[PDB]
């Protein structure tokens, strides 16, 4: 299994369908990564959007926007998995299983791309 | 150095 960009799909599609409340710790830390790996997927212009909808999905208060966003951001800039490492160190199990479940619930359906121009020349495109 | 952001808060119920 080749980590094709249909297979990152394929991937975040079967785990947003499970309830991964009761998962092991082994394959939490690996949907991190895959939360990590498919948010720089999402042009930089995104992560705005990105954390908006994920506040919205959680009915989370717009003084949470800041925290929320500096991760997203840091994920997208991660190098070497170093921000992703400290991420799940310092944060509790909680606080990572419930941050998952918003991810994979939001980023199948959020656009990776915002240009207006890029938007419109691929809308004549999609069949 | 820049320290890992604390999760969200949720509010209460
Ligand atoms: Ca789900």
């Amino acid at each position: 299994p080749k980590i094709t960009l249909l297979t990152l799909i394929k991937t975040a599609e079967h785990w947003a369908r499970q309830d991964i409340r009761t998962i092991e710790d082994s394959k939490l830390r690996a949907l991190l990564t895959l939360c990590a790996v498919m948010t720089r997927k999402f042009s930089k212009s995104q992560l705005s959007l990105l954390c908006e909808t994920h506040l919205r999905r959680e009915g989370l208060g717009q003084d949470q926007a800041e925290p929320v966003l500096e991760v997203y951001q840091r994920l997208h800039s991660d190098k070497g998995g170093s921000f992703e490492a400290a991420l799940w160190q310092q944060w509790d199990r909680q606080s990572l299983i419930m941050f998952i479940t918003a991810f994979l619930n939001i980023a199948l359906q959020l656009p990776c791309e915002s240009s207006a121009v890029v938007v419109s020349g691929l809308r004549t495109l999609v069949p | 150095f820049v320290p890992v952001p604390p999760p969200p808060l949720y509010p209460p119920p």
